[PDB]
């Protein structure tokens, strides 16, 4: 009845410190399509975040691209915050630059 | 362009 | 060169309900329309669409929000029928659209019904006939042959849908009809003193449609292997990659091969050390 | 059924002695359409909705050199009118005009209008015949007498009654799309308490087009209009219009009253209650 | 489109 | 000489929900000179980015002004706008209310 | 009435394919660009007057400014080795190109100039038909473009294609590129000792970017102790400038500035009040 | 050859304290293109900061504009810095609404 | 509208 979501979290382009970028959190596999994500920049929430239309694959689960621009540095931790009725308690993914 | 003959499914 | 449209609607029920309605042509979106953004208007999201005129903005206004209006009527007759608490949520989805060949003709159509994330309907290969799930889909199926809805359905695509199509596929013929192909790169990242990872990148490819595979000594690489859904960059473009687990040391007997219609030959790629 | 377009002109005097603020705006019923502004570097009249950018370089040329000619003119009127009535150098005085036509179903001319205004006072009006003018006193009588013997009703008639009713015809037709269109208001009650023996009702009205709307409360199904408030029509930002009507009632009472939405978007009137 | 003939006041 | 001061309104253009974007109004109205200062504020704070509409005015010969903003409405957060006019003595600050 | 279109194109070598932009200009005006690292690899609007051509235009105009962009890496890679130069520095290759028309429309002058490394490298001659060449590898170009006929091939692009579209682009966008803007002029005074001061004049918001602003004392040309700054764009399209002069004590209104411009009726004269 | 780049820093319109404006840091006359420019608000880097597109002058040096929009106020200090190779370190240019 | 004859330097 219910299919909790994938995520990826990564960058628009490849990443260099000091170069303005863009986060970016795609959600998708998931089912029902109310879903709650945030992009956490050092654990606290990022005002300004747009997303994508809600669309859905063949299979008939959702997806959504979550993004915002960023500049990344050498100290500064990103990650996406998922919350869906799916998960108990909301699920934290770290930006990893190399995936 | 999207559809125009919409269909009552009950 | 064949190429697709596809229209995406979601209804969700609120305890109103929220619709949602998406147009494709291939993996480019170019039209929206949402029930909580007011001034209730399809709105362009591809800027070969904006040269539309607004008479066309009306009709597709007014054709999307009849189907919404069934779709939430009908929302409220499935949770009565199965006797769902009103507290809940409940959702109504259609895909539909058509293919066409390189000559511009009708290919294949689709039109199919999901309800809480289960097929419910669906047109046919033939465009004759429906197959539906149980329950109350049995009633709809029923309803939908006394109508002759496949005929009127089968029209649509064979006609206006692929009439429309082939009109983007020229006015957005600069975005639509070009394939952006793949930049390509190896990155290496150690597990232990044994073992290491090769990831395989592909990043700023259009259309979404690639493929990643490993290879060793030249043969197919299955064991071991990692491959991600591939996945928008926000441009315009997709982004995936594919990494496989080697033993130190042995890192350049693996190959990557991608294969993306941009590419005039598939690419090899071989870590570099 | 009717239709009108409007061009409404401020010219501001700044401190000093410094060239004044000119503005223009252009209406069609609720819909703006065209800018001026001489504080832009663009120093242009400028499009503001979508059906007007169709209009070709000419037409650009031509609403930017007459807009510019009646501000040259506005600016001087200003000091003038300041050395008339000796208003001290330092302070800042107001030319407005507002002007249009109005067109009946039938694309028709149906009235005009040609009025002006100098410190948020009335100045010089062209009277509905559109062949004799309505002044204030004092300097605005200079310029009834010079306007008459100028035959300046006779020109501004021809504007009114010609270009001006053949430009709003091709506007309308133009953008039919959205300038015929009717929007019904979007309507529903809340329910706010003040204390333990009353309660304001609220009735909404969103979304709606063109602004003309009327809310109005019953009780019992007899007017209802003590302790009733109404805000002024406002903009959403959007291109749709908003306004509420509240009654205070007794806590009890509520089922009471009633509210009444006319519009002329909405097949027949409607009817809320909380 | 706006009026062409212009009148001063004074 | 007739000098009117204004009448304001704020509000959003579409019913609030907390969490979801919109667009923060403010409508001054029935003024009189048309020079005017309208700041639209969070927390007490001045908004950076407002744009307005274009100078108009009404039959009464009044001007009126919207001023806008995007802005995201939540529970905690307080929004108003800030007006003076030749017409006030002090600035005049009206809260924004999502019930009115 | 005259008016000009050029071309600039860069390639920078990275320590590894080279950063390549172009950029199109009419008069002060532009609108187009091309950027290797956007993801389009497209030549885009930079202009609202630009957007109107068709997807023809913009495939011919991303196919040629690519085709010289190749080019362009290649030399860097040859020059590179033809001057030993390591391989972890930075080189450059620019171009500047383009046409001059008088007010009747027709060709007045044509450029097409290359530099590597800042510094001149080839150059066409006013009379179109002759090269003017740097010392060492420039040489090889001379002679390498003198028997490949290239400077016949550059005339007539500079004399035609360069010509056509240039009036056409003034047509296109007459309302911007054939305005004047008219400089807003003022003077300021900055008190330097008891025996000098600086009076400054500002001219603001005009377009085209060329003026001239001059000082005269009781009448006559006063060139020493006077500073003009590089005009500099506002961001808006209209551009700014001031010109400077050192004054002895009590005498600021002997001096006069002079402003010209093609927007002004008649120059202006501006004195310290 | 290297040039130094030459820096200006100035607002579109002029300053009024309160009113929203754009502030300008025009690069010109340097070589090679590579450029570092930030704009300043208080000493610390504004994160909205666009610019135009590569382009050079006759003598083949670059130029470039910086600009984001502001709001002037009294108290806070606008700057623009700019590295480049030429220059040892970082060369910080104040806005001086003068 | 850009040049299209491509001239090789070396
Ligand atoms: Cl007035
Ligand atoms: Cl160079
Ligand atoms: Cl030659
Ligand atoms: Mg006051
Ligand atoms: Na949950
Ligand atoms: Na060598
Ligand atoms: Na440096």
């Amino acid at each position: 009845i219910q299919r909790t979501p994938k995520i990826q979290v990564y960058s628009r382009h490849p990443a260099e410190n000091g170069k303005s970028n863009f986060l970016n959190c795609y959600v998708s596999g998931f089912h029902p399509s109310d879903i709650e994500v945030d992009l956490l920049k050092n654990g606290e929430r990022i005002e300004k975040v747009e997303h994508s239309d809600l669309s859905f694959s063949k299979d008939w689960s959702f997806y959504l691209l979550y993004y915002t621009e960023f500049t990344p540095t050498e100290k500064d931790e990103y990650a996406c915050r998922v919350n869906h009725v799916t998960l108990s308690q909301p699920k934290i993914v770290k930006w990893d630059r190399d995936m | 362009s999207v559809l125009n003959d919409i269909f009552s499914r009950l | 060169g064949s190429h697709s449209m596809r229209y995406f609607y979601t209804s969700v029920s609120r305890p109103e309900p929220r619709f949602i309605a998406v147009g494709y042509v291939d993996d480019t979106q170019f039209v929206r329309f949402d029930s909580d953004a007011a001034s209730q208007r399809m709105e362009p999201r591809a800027p070969w669409i904006e040269q539309e005129g607004p008479e066309y903005w009306d009709q597709e206004t007014r054709n999307v929000k009849a189907q919404s209006q069934t779709d939430r009527v009908d929302l409220g007759t499935l949770r009565g029928y199965y006797n769902q608490s009103e507290d809940g949520s409940h959702t109504i989805q259609i895909m539909y659209g058509c293919d066409v060949g390189p000559d511009g003709r009708f290919l294949r159509g689709y039109r199919q019904d999901a309800y809480d994330g289960k097929d419910y309907i669906a047109l046919n290969e033939d465009l004759r006939s429906w197959t539906a799930a149980d329950m109350a889909a049995q009633i709809t199926k029923r309803k939908w042959e006394a109508a002759h809805a496949a005929e009127q359905q089968r029209a649509y695509l064979e006609g206006r849908c692929v009439e429309w199509l082939r009109r983007y596929l020229e006015n957005g013929k600069e975005t639509l009809q070009r394939t952006d192909p793949p930049k390509t790169h190896m990155t290496h990242h150690p597990i232990s003193d044994h073992e290491a990872t090769l990831r395989c990148w592909a990043l700023g490819f259009y259309p979404a449609e690639i493929t990643l595979t490993w290879q060793r000594d030249g043969e197919d690489q299955t064991q071991d292997t990692e491959l991600v859904e591939t996945r928008p960059a926000g441009d315009g473009t997709f982004q995936k990659w594919a990494a496989v687990v080697v033993p130190s040391g042995e890192e350049q007997r693996y190959t990557c091969h991608v294969q993306h219609e941009g590419l005039p030959k598939p690419l090899t790629l071989r870590w570099e050390l």
